[PDB]
């Protein structure tokens, strides 16, 4: 445990990254080619996906599971002195208390539309209708008071409808042209199937890429090193002429709402959860007697009692 | 808990003492009457020269 | 966020302390409302797209028009509104004056 | 000094751009893959265990009650149940890869993410012959073929209807029934050919790859023999995993298991290198140590 | 929910300063409305189909 | 608008960290026992639990 | 790059809440003590209710 | 012309005890052509 | 349910023995529900914990019999299949956000 | 007929719902005196009448 | 407590991958859901269920505490059905 | 009662909570079903 060793013996102090203020972590992804220089080169996204999921995901993890209210406390003290002690762990949800309220506060009440066209308005207002887009944008404006972005994909349907769905965040992400337009040249959605009643070791990913002209397909796993393999019927042409997932910013920086003060909520659950470990070990007071004496352990007994 | 068990002495024609052990919290303090009224007074007095 | 532990109440017109307190999540709010809508509008542009290439509206139409109209979901006052409404010269079918009381 | 020619190494492990000849590797064409990633059979046959430290423990009932009869107004005797208890551990996989950085930056960059499979691989197969076959310095005192052999469950002979029937009624000798077969892909030449003379049908399925209706799985390890073959029920195989494989890169620390051509170790820094570390945590578990059998040539 | 140990009540009318106190209840609540709707129009359509 | 109050967050800053480490760091209370005496590190375990 | 970037950086990093108590690193020991390194955001508190 | 190159030896891996040294080791490649 | 006496009756279906598997799909359409309960009489114990098992798809409920201990080997009950007039899987979950958080 | 006795520091501490979960297998050890009596006139039957004996 | 409500393996989402044939084939793998729900998701709701019910913790935990002389004084307090009943 | 050494019965049906080893069975995982039951 000379420091210069401790990688080589594995020693090295575990989870120490930041996370949160990382510098690769809430990057915008960009890309110099067009679409095609880039369908022609699948590999790069192979990068892409690779850098979201050892810099973006992290963060993303974290800022969910303070809105689970699964703070640092609880985790952490698992590694407490579990002797023949009290537990006493504990976590506050601060994070979902203001993650509700300003969400609530911005999206209660349903956004309403007007038009000068009423063939336009009507048209809208069948797809909002159908779509239930009430509840869609509620649910979008609670990912952007968590992760700070959010994402929606639109896809027509099989039974030939023009559907809505969310994306979630810790699986979605865009590719962006490069000039100062900005573009979205690509958009991803990766998935790790799961059997219920194992770990895969493999760790197996589900990978979707969105192009301005179709969806194509494939699997992959996260010891491969992420190899894309088209799967059996990898295209499926879109009718849209862009790419279909949108991306929504909390602000300029795309930062969450309460991911600024998670070292503030951290430092009350450790303060509470001293004051808790104080109230369990002590003893509140004791009758305490000095001096050469005999005290009968059978006559401690009436100290209840006598007068 | 804290034990602090002092030092028995034995002397050379037997007899036993013991040293003084103690233990308790210390903190820093200073002067926050005095100093808080002598800022305020700075402060309100910029704000009266300059209106 | 409304401190609750450290918080006093003015009157009874709840709305108008809310704009108070809530002035400060209002200046972060307008922010969000205005990237809100810079992505409604790309949603808007995909929607045109895909009704008209199956042709389910007339080529013609162009939805940036489409004004999006916010508000806030702070509490209102029923009775208050309707004394501000139909005084200053508004109308009310009876049924849906009746409607409105429970 | 200001000496340019390229660091010798000892062992050779480290890639390196320049070869010590002056050839410059570079336009290089990124090697192709002939094979596919073996699964650890492990894996695919035993009950798999969440565990959440490095050790787990079971419990399991022993002893049932007793009954008595009693005639009319009889005193009822007494009885008691029992139980026991068992216990497994994890055990940690590694091995690291040293890339000097002129190697990362102008020969093969993708290197890192080429090795990650051959790496998933290599933990498996050093898993699957520790558990299997007690073979590649098995941290366990646990395995399949040293349970067999305290057992003594061992069949001699070749593969015969005979004595594969045998084999399987070796199980349900002590209430067990068989689950599934771990052979060498060598010999199912030997599976192909046995029938019986009665009802004559085959006892493998060459279509299915299963044996008297039981799935077989093969081994790629060289440590089982052609005409071996291995039978148990597998169900009382369990297995942990307390860490998948994790990956770390690193730019500053040093390798001391490696060493310069002068003999000091190789500080990554210093040198301008990076290295790969890979690491896993598995633990194993024969739950009964008597649910396993073997037949073995004479 | 509201901290009656810490409650004091202006005036007489409860609905407006109920109104205040939980504001941020309704701001969840209206959440779990939408969801809630979400199922009712799924129960409507089981219900249509077997009529 | 804040460049010229950076000092003061940097204070602030240092000074509520420091209040952290001195909550951190120090325990809030301990039982102080002194002089010549056997306690037997069971015994002590009771301390929660004695009158 | 030499002279106007550098602090166009920091006012960044302060708005991002990037104070210096959390990369100041320099000085917190790496023992058995805890870190508490602190950031409070009152640049953007600032910057988002000005603007 | 055409020119292959295939990859020859997989790494190896070892039983390493907690805080004990993870030892190194290498793969290598393969040319040839046709 | 459509009822023996021929009305369409709704019944609350307790967490604690009812769930859900849903399509893969984006769109995560109700493949599947199950609801299984440990049938009891009021005097012996079986270490065979012995479940009921019934099984709803799009067009009929399908019933089973199971216990722990063979490890939840379903056996089709005397008379297992019963169909339904739906054309979807008759049980509705309700969440009360979208974790499904208390 | 049976008794299992039980120090009630185990009932506490070790395993609180033990008479709970042993009522079955002791339903078990009576089904096993009873088969074992009838079918194979072993275990002291009571009965002058069993499989065996026809 | 801990271990059961903030458990990965519990709250999840069930899916399935083959249509409803493949699964009413296949009807093994609705035992393996029935059992992944028993041995993960069940003991979460059971415990939110036994707080509803004021059975907390501190009343069945009864493996640490003492009655050789004085009495057990354990207490519940019953806040989960204040609150939920309130909401609802 | 006060006896530091566990109680010894005959019969031995009797369980405890101590071993005759002075092992505690505090905090005991409860055991499991390894066999199916028989009827």
């Amino acid at each position: 445990m000379l420091k210069v060793n401790e990688f080589e013996t594995d020693t090295d102090l575990r989870g120490n990254i930041n996370y949160l203020f990382n510098d690769e972590a809430n990057v915008v992804y960009t890309y110099d080619g067009t679409e095609s220089d880039l369908l022609q080169n699948v590999n790069e996204v192979s990068k892409y996906i690779e850098h979201h999921m050892d810099y973006q995901r992290p963060r993303l993890k974290v800022l969910s599971d303070y809105y689970e209210g699964k703070t640092k406390n609880l985790v952490e003290l698992t590694r407490r002195k579990e002797e023949y002690m009290a537990d006493n762990r504990v976590a506050h949800d601060y994070a979902s208390y203001i993650s509700d309220f300003i969400n609530g506060y911005f999206l209660g009440n349903p956004i309403q539309y007007q038009d000068d066209d009423k063939d336009v308005l009507e048209a809208i207002e069948a797809f909002n209708d159908l779509n239930d887009v009430e509840s869609h944008n509620r649910s979008l404006g609670l990912d952007l008071s968590i992760y700070g972005k959010a994402y929606e994909l639109m896809i027509r349907n099989q039974d030939d409808e023009t559907r809505l769905y969310k994306s979630d965040a810790m699986s979605t992400f865009i590719i962006y042209d490069n000039t100062v337009e900005r573009n979205s040249i690509a958009g991803v959605r990766y998935l790790r199937t799961k059997p219920i009643d194992k770990t895969d070791e493999d760790e197996v990913f589900t990978v979707d890429l969105f192009t301005s002209h179709g969806v194509y397909r494939y699997l992959t796993n996260r010891t491969n090193g992420l190899k894309l393999t088209p799967r059996e019927n990898s295209f499926e042409s879109h009718s849209f002429e862009r790419m279909p997932i949108t991306e929504f910013s909390n602000n300029e920086r795309r930062k969450g709402d309460y991911e600024k003060v998670i070292t503030l909520i951290d430092l009350y659950d450790n303060a509470e959860s001293d004051t808790a470990n104080y109230m369990s070990d002590l003893n509140d007071a004791m009758l305490l007697i000095k001096g050469n004496l005999n005290l009968d352990p059978v006559e401690v007994r009436k100290q209840k009692e006598a007068n | 808990v804290l034990f602090l068990e002092p030092t028995v002495y034995v002397d050379a024609e037997g007899r036993e003492t013991e040293g003084s052990v103690d233990g308790g919290y210390i903190y820093k303090q200073y002067d926050v009457q005095g100093t808080e009224a002598y800022k305020d007074r700075l402060n309100s007095d910029i704000h009266m020269f300059t209106n | 966020t409304p401190n609750m532990k450290d918080d006093n109440f003015s009157g009874t017109q709840s709305g108008e302390a809310m704009k108070y307190k809530l002035f400060g999540l209002e200046q972060r709010t307008k922010t969000k409302e205005g990237l809100f809508t810079k992505g409604l509008r790309r949603r808007a542009k995909l929607l045109e797209t895909i009704l008209k290439n199956t042709r389910s509206i007339d080529a013609n139409k162009d939805f940036n028009t489409v004004r999006y109209v916010y508000n806030r979901n702070l509490p209102k006052s029923l009775i208050e509104e309707l004394k501000a409404y139909i005084d200053s010269g508004g109308k009310i079918s009876q049924t849906t004056l009746m409607s409105l009381f429970s | 000094s200001n000496n340019v020619k390229p660091q010798v190494f000892n062992p050779d492990n480290v890639m390196m751009h320049e070869k010590k000849d002056g050839t410059l590797m570079n336009e290089f064409t990124t090697p192709i893959l002939q094979e596919v990633m073996e699964n650890s059979k492990i894996m695919q046959l035993g009950k798999y265990e969440p565990m959440e430290g490095t050790e787990k423990k079971f419990t399991f009932w022993a002893d049932k009650p007793g009954a008595y009869w009693v005639g009319e107004g009889q005193k009822i005797e007494t009885s008691k149940a029992t139980w026991v208890n068992a216990t497994m551990r994890a055990f940690k996989l590694g091995v690291i890869l040293p890339v000097t950085k002129e190697f990362l930056n102008y020969t093969y960059s993708q290197f890192f993410e080429e090795m990650k499979p051959m790496i998933a691989e290599a933990f498996y197969k050093k898993f699957d012959e520790a558990g299997i076959l007690n073979q590649g310095n098995n941290p366990f005192g646990k395995s399949i073929a040293q349970s067999i052999e305290k057992t003594n469950k061992v069949i001699k002979g070749d593969f015969t209807q005979d004595n594969i029937i045998d084999l399987e009624a070796l199980l349900e000798d002590d209430e067990l029934e068989a689950n599934a077969f771990i052979s060498k892909t060598q010999n199912r030449s030997l599976l192909r050919k046995i029938v019986d003379p009665e009802t004559k049908e085959r006892i493998y399925d060459r279509n299915s790859d299963s044996l008297d209706g039981l799935p077989v799985v093969n081994l790629k390890s060289s440590n089982l023999k052609r005409g071996e073959l291995i039978t148990g029920d597998f169900d009382k195989l369990i297995y942990g995993i307390p860490q998948l494989i994790e990956y770390k890169i690193d730019e500053t620390a040093q390798l001391s298991t490696v060493k310069n051509e002068d003999g000091t170790p190789v500080n990554l820094f210093e040198q301008d290198m990076v290295a790969l570390r890979a690491t896993m945590h598995v633990a194993l578990h024969i739950a009964d140590d008597k649910a396993f059998a073997k037949l073995v040539p004479a």
